[PDB]
RNA sequence: UGGUUCGUGGAGCCAUGGGGGAAUCUGGGCGGACCACCGCCUAAGGCUAAGUACUCCGGGUGACCGAUAGCGCACCAGUAC
RNA sequence: GAGCUAGCCCUGGCCAGGGUGAAGCUGGGGUGAGACCCAGUGGAGGCCCGAACCGGUGGGGGAUGCAAACCCCUCGGAUGA
RNA sequence: GAAUGCCGGCAUGAGUAACGAUAAAGAGGGUGAGAAUCCCUCUCGCCGUAAGCCCAAGGGUUCCUACGCAAUGGUCGUCAGCGUAGGGUUAGGCGGGACCUAAGGUGAAGCCGAAAGGCGUAGCCGAAGGGCAGCCGGUUAAUAUUCCGGCCCUUCCCGCAGGUGCGAUGGGGGGACGCUCUAGGCUAGGGGGACCGGAGCCAUGGACGAGCCCGGCCAGAAGCGCAGGGUGGGAGGUAGGCAAAUCCGCCUCCCAACAAGCUCUGCGUGGUGGGGAAGCCCGGGUGACAACCCCCCGAAGCCAGGGAGCCAAGAAAAGCCUCUAAGCACAACCUGCGGGAACCCGUACCGCAAACCGACACAGGUGGGCGGGUGCAAGAGCACUCAGGCGCGCGGGAGAACCCUCGCCAAGGAACUCUGCAAGUUGGCCCCGUAACUUCGGGAGAAGGGGUGCUCCCUGGGGUGAUGAGCCCCGGGGAGCCGCAGUGAACAGGCUCUGGCGACUGUUUACCAAAAACACAGCUCUCUGCGAACUCGUAAGAGGAGGUAUAGGGAGCGACGCUUGCCCGGUGCCGGAAGGUCAAGGGGAGGGGUGCAAGCCCCGAACCGAAGCCCCGGUGAACGGCGGCCGUAACUAUAACGGUCCUAAGGUAGCGAAAUUCCUUGUCGGGUAAGUUCCGACCUGCACGAAAAGCGUAACGACCGGAGCGCUGUCUCGGCGAGGG
RNA sequence: CGAUGUCGGCUCGUCGCAUCCUGGGGCUGAAGAAGGUCCCAAGGGUUGGGCUGUUCGCCCAUUAAAGCGGCACGCGAGCUG
RNA sequence: UGGGAGAGGGUGGUGGAAUUCCCGGAGUAGCGGUGAAAUGCGCAGAUACCGGGAGGAACGCCGAUGGCGAAGGCAGCCACCUGGUCCACCCGUGACGCUGAGGCGCGAAAGCGUGGGGAGCAAACCGGAUUAGAUACCCGGGUAGUCCACGCCCUAAACG
RNA sequence: CCGAGGGUAGGGCCCGUGACUGGGGCGAAGUCGUAACAAGGUAGCUGUACCGGAAGGUGCGGCUGGAU
RNA sequence: GCGGGGUGGAGCAGCCUGGUAGCUCGUCGGGCUCAUAACCCGAAGGUCGUCGGUUCAAAUCCGGCCCCCGCAACCA
């Protein structure tokens, strides 16, 4: 039956992209936290 | 009149529509038409703020003319009467000799191809407008304004109607449909006669699907929720309500008077609704 | 109402959201309700090193660890997953 | 976190075939005029049967499964909320 | 040495379950160290409204080839979506961008918020909507509407020529729209041909035949033809379309009007270019100078923005045409022609799946288009079959119990069991024929029954033709033939009687409950005069609603019919300018601390002083409530009647052992041989009762009872057989 | 209580004997036939139905008889529900 | 042909008296009701009085022992639309007449459906009295209904 | 072929009977009240509507077959 | 188990606060009436369910016992 991971890449760049983060005091701070523990990527990779 | 099915099904036993007998234009005028942003009840926060609202027949909204005084002494042709769904009342199509076209609710009585105007020398006739002030005390009105050149509030759903019951200075004494007694400005302007499609209270939906189409969503009772959702909500069994009838957000629905008691506006409303 | 050790207490002092609302050295604040006396101090403008805190970074040293320990990672780890 | 799920908003798409035959309209009868009746035409409907499609009634199987909700038979809706 | 401790290693169960759909395999040849599993051939089976084909998501090199088999593959492996390497995606026309807007998002102006931030007309962004110019074939191991070939087209720049008051983010027109049903004419696709082309074949008893088998098209500018769409022309006035306007709108007149004309699209033809089978022979060669024709069926697709009907009344903006303003009229724009110019991204491959979502090469899930033939009334149903694709990545044996899925059964026929659970029966179509009741629609496919194939003859009507031939469609009437059996296989209701509950179609506990629950039309109460009530938010702002009492919110009830009694003491709500209580504040009789004093400081009685509460009244489709004891009638029994106490008033109609009845399997009647169930009654109703509605009600229900007929391995009562284990 | 699954049915039994039947006896208010009552005896037997979830019980039709109890009110890693 | 009388019928307007409620003034100790009382209303200002407003219903005098209609029935006033009828003239038609099983229409009051309206009155219902009881008669309240529209019902001491 | 009739199925009319139930008639020596006849103690009767242990009451309109 | 009652013939007070048994009805006597109902005027009848106890004295306070009313009897 249908499961619940459901890829869209628009839905997903929309969500969790770069931009979005950026414009959030949430998502600007989820990014300092990302950086500073040292993740290679500060955000879900996707092909757009 | 209103027109009834055979009970060829079980909806179309008590199912009842209007005539469209008034009707001579099936077609809205287009340069009159803007679309109506649709809500579903929901606010610019998304939240659902009225309940139970969505889904209705998508409705392109008609440009309607509550002024009037906007173009005082330039009579003007009813071109047609229409069908219009965001309201009660039908709409009529004036040709202005101006060669401006504009919407008016339809007044009982208003025949096609006659001829109507606003104005304080307007003759008291059906579909005319004029200030409250110029016209005959005992005459019925509607599309009243509530002050002056705000625009037309009062008496606008289908059959309605207002009625002048005296003068008192500046204001005039209008006996609202609900029968409440009000001083309204003299200056307001107002246009003579009772709304048209005086039939529209007959109409028996019929069926879930007729009020689903005019975008009425089901209604739940509290009674039937629970505990969480309403002050009426649990009980094994049925239950009947325990306390004195709530609202879901607390307060009391029967009885329980709920106008402003310090409003600005009771000085001038003389005898609240009677029945 | 907050702050002070002060939780309405005899509750001053410092601060101030509302109302009222002065004076210029014979002016004003303070010394724990208040008054007198005796003293202290100069509100409603601003700046000011050093002594003080911290350790991403560099070095020195361990009655510190020695690959299940010591940082999550001695190794291509905030990786694989 | 509404890429699952619930509701709503915008914009598109889908519903084999068969069946029943509302109003209306036309003609005839009827009457003072009517109501009305009859035939034809017509093609209405949260109407009927039944695929797609949406479901999930009963039973059997499955139970370290093919599957963390599946399979077979049967069954509900299928122009409408 | 224990913490169902933590991390790791290794055991046990055990050579055990399992090896992932029961569509299915067999042989020969080849390769190789090794072959049931890789390649080739033949035979066999499975899919075919797909298990075939083409898009879009999503995946991201899995595509093609060479060389490999340690691991991955549920076995094997020489094979592979695996390892290594090399190659492969070509666009002005396809999709997206340099175009437009939708919800929404963002946001000059502006508004709000301790901070972060929240709003917000314009504008901007935002598409699977609008707009917009490429079709057929060929070619590669692998790409092609992309390269090549043929034939077409679009914009931009510039120049020439003819033309015109040219010019816009501004005005206007248009774009521009629903659901259902549908006309004419076409096309896609299909069937047949005694006609055309074709390698061949004559078997096994017959046929050298009007024999069999195969194929008889595709694209195409202008012109034209057929069919549709769109559209009146002229003039005068003009105060409206936030400037202007010759445009648009409005008024008057003239000509035209189911004509045309003008314009746009579809289809046909069309210079020209393409393709082109069976079979044979090693993807290709040949067939072949291939033929390329007539008839019929015919769309849900096209003409289209077509038509009719209906109510629930069915986006926007740009491109586009027109108008004029600044401006400028050496400009500028339009029309025609010519040359030049034409950018960025995608393009491989899988895509109902071994490449996507499900940890797996997982019997699950995934949107759009194509989806052939015959027969069965129709069809996307069902059976077989084309093209194409497959036989599902363990096999070989054996023929126990037992299990699953299936077939049949003597006599009986529900005796089974909580229950006909399950499996039988019934089954499509035509005709005949159908009851109570009913809201007159229905109930109804009620029930029940007859027919059903093939053959010859006679005949009726429609379509296409032509009015005829042929072809296709719908029939009717005779006489016959065979079988146990003619919807001969497959797909396809068992029925009736009678209660409860819910009016009904619908909705629901994704994953133990689909129901009597929810919703539902409809009835009633109540709130709300609009900056409405109400809801969300601290606010701004929103929804309500661009609505206005025939409207909007809350609540209860739940189609419809006949009805819905009595109680306002208590609680609630509504009304009540009196009176009572009443906080801050006002007022300051009077009292106190202090000082030599003026003075400063504290307390403080009377009286004034809101809402709310008290108090008075109303109110039931407001919360709720709706009696006790004792006696009495020509025999008993019961009690119409009476006495008395209490209450705010003591349950009206109707219903009643009930979805409610404890005693209870109440009593009586029906049905049965036998009835704790069921139905009809009775009424001492433990403990029904009138919008948490009372009593009924046709139709409806995968709801829950009772009964009968039909028929059956449910059973007496087991047996045999099949296939997967 | 770091789990001893709980009624009834089905299936399969096995034991006890305080024996329902059949076998053997004594007494009888035992004429006979048939009963009553007690003693011995566990070898075998102990039916089909209607009602209800029922065990139990009532009822139908028969019968030699239609026995009562134990086995975790025997039996759910055996089934039902 | 010419003339008359009448609450005959239908639609639309419209006039005053009165009852009720509401607003203002003024005013105070009761008012109301009955056989007599009480319930009730009133110092929270009633009754009685003056002014204003609102709304519904019925039309006093004329009014009659009258008129009109087939019956039911019809009454302020105006206008329109419309039926029946009588008289005079003795002009026209030439028996075209009378009755009438079915049929069709009309049909007071109450009653029903849908929607208005609602002053007074008033079934049901509540209270106060009377009474042995009083589910009545009398009194204080009071909902349907009485009024309008459209559609039903079709009864009667629909009687002369 | 038709055909007595037999069989299956569904209808129609009639008769008998049925727990229980509705009123009706008679019986009469019971019980409760007194509705009608006089102005019957609220004139009666009436169609209709609602109500009440029961006669009945009341509303609305009608009749005199009403005393004074 | 928990609460509440038993008083002239019927139905209720009196009990809490000890002394002091009351109201309506019925009953008997007498009026009015032909008689009857109603009505009027008079009168009778309860040792307080019992047995015990406290006190000077108990319907009254307390305890035992009988009887009647109401509520409860759940998870199991
Ligand atoms: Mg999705
Ligand atoms: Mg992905
Ligand atoms: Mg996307
Ligand atoms: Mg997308
Ligand atoms: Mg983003
Ligand atoms: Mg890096
Ligand atoms: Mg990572
Ligand atoms: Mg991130
Ligand atoms: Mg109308
Ligand atoms: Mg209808
Ligand atoms: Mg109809
Ligand atoms: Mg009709
Ligand atoms: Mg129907
Ligand atoms: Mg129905
Ligand atoms: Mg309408
Ligand atoms: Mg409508
Ligand atoms: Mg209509
Ligand atoms: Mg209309
Ligand atoms: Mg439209
Ligand atoms: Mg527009
Ligand atoms: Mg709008
Ligand atoms: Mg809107
Ligand atoms: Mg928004
Ligand atoms: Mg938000
Ligand atoms: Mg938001
Ligand atoms: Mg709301
Ligand atoms: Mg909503
Ligand atoms: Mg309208
Ligand atoms: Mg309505
Ligand atoms: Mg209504
Ligand atoms: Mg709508
Ligand atoms: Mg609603
Ligand atoms: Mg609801
Ligand atoms: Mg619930
Ligand atoms: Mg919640
Ligand atoms: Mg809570
Ligand atoms: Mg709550
Ligand atoms: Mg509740
Ligand atoms: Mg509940
Ligand atoms: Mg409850
Ligand atoms: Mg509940
Ligand atoms: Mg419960
Ligand atoms: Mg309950
Ligand atoms: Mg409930
Ligand atoms: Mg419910
Ligand atoms: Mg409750
Ligand atoms: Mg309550
Ligand atoms: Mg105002
Ligand atoms: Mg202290
Ligand atoms: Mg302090
Ligand atoms: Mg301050
Ligand atoms: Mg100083
Ligand atoms: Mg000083
Ligand atoms: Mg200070
Ligand atoms: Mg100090
Ligand atoms: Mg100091
Ligand atoms: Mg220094
Ligand atoms: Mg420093
Ligand atoms: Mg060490
Ligand atoms: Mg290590
Ligand atoms: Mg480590
Ligand atoms: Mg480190
Ligand atoms: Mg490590
Ligand atoms: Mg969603
Ligand atoms: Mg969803
Ligand atoms: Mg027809
Ligand atoms: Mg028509
Ligand atoms: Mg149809
Ligand atoms: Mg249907
Ligand atoms: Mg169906
Ligand atoms: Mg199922
Ligand atoms: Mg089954
Ligand atoms: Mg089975
Ligand atoms: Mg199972
Ligand atoms: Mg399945
Ligand atoms: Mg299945
Ligand atoms: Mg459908
Ligand atoms: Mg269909
Ligand atoms: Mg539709
Ligand atoms: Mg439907
Ligand atoms: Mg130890
Ligand atoms: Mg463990
Ligand atoms: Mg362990
Ligand atoms: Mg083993
Ligand atoms: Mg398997
Ligand atoms: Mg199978
Ligand atoms: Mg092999
Ligand atoms: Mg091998
Ligand atoms: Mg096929
Ligand atoms: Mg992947
Ligand atoms: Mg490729
Ligand atoms: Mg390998
Ligand atoms: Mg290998
Ligand atoms: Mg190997
Ligand atoms: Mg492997
Ligand atoms: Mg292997
Ligand atoms: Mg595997
Ligand atoms: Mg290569
Ligand atoms: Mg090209
Ligand atoms: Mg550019
Ligand atoms: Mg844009
Ligand atoms: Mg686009
Ligand atoms: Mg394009
Ligand atoms: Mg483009
Ligand atoms: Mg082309
Ligand atoms: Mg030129
Ligand atoms: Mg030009
Ligand atoms: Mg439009
Ligand atoms: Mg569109
Ligand atoms: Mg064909
Ligand atoms: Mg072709
Ligand atoms: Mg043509
Ligand atoms: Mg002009
Ligand atoms: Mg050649
Ligand atoms: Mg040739
Ligand atoms: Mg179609
Ligand atoms: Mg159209
Ligand atoms: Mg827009
Ligand atoms: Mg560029
Ligand atoms: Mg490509
Ligand atoms: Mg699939
Ligand atoms: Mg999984
Ligand atoms: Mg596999
Ligand atoms: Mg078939
Ligand atoms: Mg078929
Ligand atoms: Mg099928
Ligand atoms: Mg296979
Ligand atoms: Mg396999
Ligand atoms: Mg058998
Ligand atoms: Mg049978
Ligand atoms: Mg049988
Ligand atoms: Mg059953
Ligand atoms: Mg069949
Ligand atoms: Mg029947
Ligand atoms: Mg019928
Ligand atoms: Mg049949
Ligand atoms: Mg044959
Ligand atoms: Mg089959
Ligand atoms: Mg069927
Ligand atoms: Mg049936
Ligand atoms: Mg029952
Ligand atoms: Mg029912
Ligand atoms: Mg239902
Ligand atoms: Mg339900
Ligand atoms: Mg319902
Ligand atoms: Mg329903
Ligand atoms: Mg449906
Ligand atoms: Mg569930
Ligand atoms: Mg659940
Ligand atoms: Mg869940
Ligand atoms: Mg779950
Ligand atoms: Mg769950
Ligand atoms: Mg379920
Ligand atoms: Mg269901
Ligand atoms: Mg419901
Ligand atoms: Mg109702
Ligand atoms: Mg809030
Ligand atoms: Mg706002
Ligand atoms: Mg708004
Ligand atoms: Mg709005
Ligand atoms: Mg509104
Ligand atoms: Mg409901
Ligand atoms: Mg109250
Ligand atoms: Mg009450
Ligand atoms: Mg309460
Ligand atoms: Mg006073
Ligand atoms: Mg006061
Ligand atoms: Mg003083
Ligand atoms: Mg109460
Ligand atoms: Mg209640
Ligand atoms: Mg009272
Ligand atoms: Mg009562
Ligand atoms: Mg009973
Ligand atoms: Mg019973
Ligand atoms: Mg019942
Ligand atoms: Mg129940
Ligand atoms: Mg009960
Ligand atoms: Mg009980
Ligand atoms: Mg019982
Ligand atoms: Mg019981
Ligand atoms: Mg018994
Ligand atoms: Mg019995
Ligand atoms: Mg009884
Ligand atoms: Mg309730
Ligand atoms: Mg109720
Ligand atoms: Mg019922
Ligand atoms: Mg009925
Ligand atoms: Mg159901
Ligand atoms: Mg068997
Ligand atoms: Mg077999
Ligand atoms: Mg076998
Ligand atoms: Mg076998
Ligand atoms: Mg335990
Ligand atoms: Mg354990
Ligand atoms: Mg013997
Ligand atoms: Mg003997
Ligand atoms: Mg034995
Ligand atoms: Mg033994
Ligand atoms: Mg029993
Ligand atoms: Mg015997
Ligand atoms: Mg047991
Ligand atoms: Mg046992
Ligand atoms: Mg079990
Ligand atoms: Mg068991
Ligand atoms: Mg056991
Ligand atoms: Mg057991
Ligand atoms: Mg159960
Ligand atoms: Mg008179
Ligand atoms: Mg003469
Ligand atoms: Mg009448
Ligand atoms: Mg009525
Ligand atoms: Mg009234
Ligand atoms: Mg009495
Ligand atoms: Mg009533
Ligand atoms: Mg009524
Ligand atoms: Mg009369
Ligand atoms: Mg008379
Ligand atoms: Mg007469
Ligand atoms: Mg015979
Ligand atoms: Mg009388
Ligand atoms: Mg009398
Ligand atoms: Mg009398
Ligand atoms: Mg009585
Ligand atoms: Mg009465
Ligand atoms: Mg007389
Ligand atoms: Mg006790
Ligand atoms: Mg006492
Ligand atoms: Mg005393
Ligand atoms: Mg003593
Ligand atoms: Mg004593
Ligand atoms: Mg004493
Ligand atoms: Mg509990």
């Amino acid at each position: 039956m249908k499961r619940t991971w459901q890829p869209n890449r628009r839905k997903r760049a929309k969500t969790h992209g770069f931009r979005a983060r950026m414009r959030t005091p949430g998502g600007r701070k989820v990014l300092k936290r990302r950086r500073q523990k040292g993740r290679w990527r500060l955000t879900p990779a996707v092909r757009k | 009149a209103v027109k009834k099915f055979k009970p060829y099904t079980p909806s179309r036993r008590f199912m009842t529509v209007a005539d469209f007998s008034e009707i001579t234009k099936t077609e809205p005028e287009k340069s009159l038409v803007k679309p109506l942003k649709k809500t579903g009840g929901r606010n610019n926060q998304g939240r659902i703020t009225v309940r139970f609202r969505g889904g209705g027949h998508k409705r392109l909204y008609r440009i309607i003319d509550f002024k009037r005084w906007d173009k005082v002494g330039i009579p003007a042709k009813v071109a047609a009467i229409e069908y219009d769904p965001n309201r009660s009342a039908r709409i009529a199509l004036l040709h202005y000799v101006d060669g401006e076209k504009r919407y008016i609710i339809a007044p009982d009585g208003l025949q096609v191809g006659q001829q109507v105007v606003a104005g304080p020398d307007a003759p008291i006739q059906v579909g005319n407008a004029l200030p409250l002030r110029f016209i005959p005390v005992g005459t019925v009105v509607h599309a009243v304004e509530l002050e002056p050149k705000k625009g037309a509030k009062l008496a606008r759903a289908a059959g309605t109607s207002a009625q002048i019951q005296g003068r008192e200075g500046d204001y005039v004494i209008l006996r609202l449909p609900s029968g409440e007694l009000r001083k309204v400005h003299g200056e307001c302007y107002a246009t003579v006669g009772a709304v048209g499609n005086a039939d529209h209270k007959n109409i028996v939906l019929g069926k879930a699907g007729r009020s689903r189409w005019l975008g009425r969503r089901p209604h739940v009772r509290g009674a039937a929720m629970n505990p969480v959702d309403h002050p009426h909500g649990g009980g094994e069994g049925r239950a009947p309500r325990g306390r004195p009838p709530a609202s879901p957000w607390g307060w009391q629905t029967k009885g329980l008077k709920t106008r402003k008691r310090r409003k600005p506006s009771s000085r001038f409303i003389i005898a609240r609704r009677k029945k």
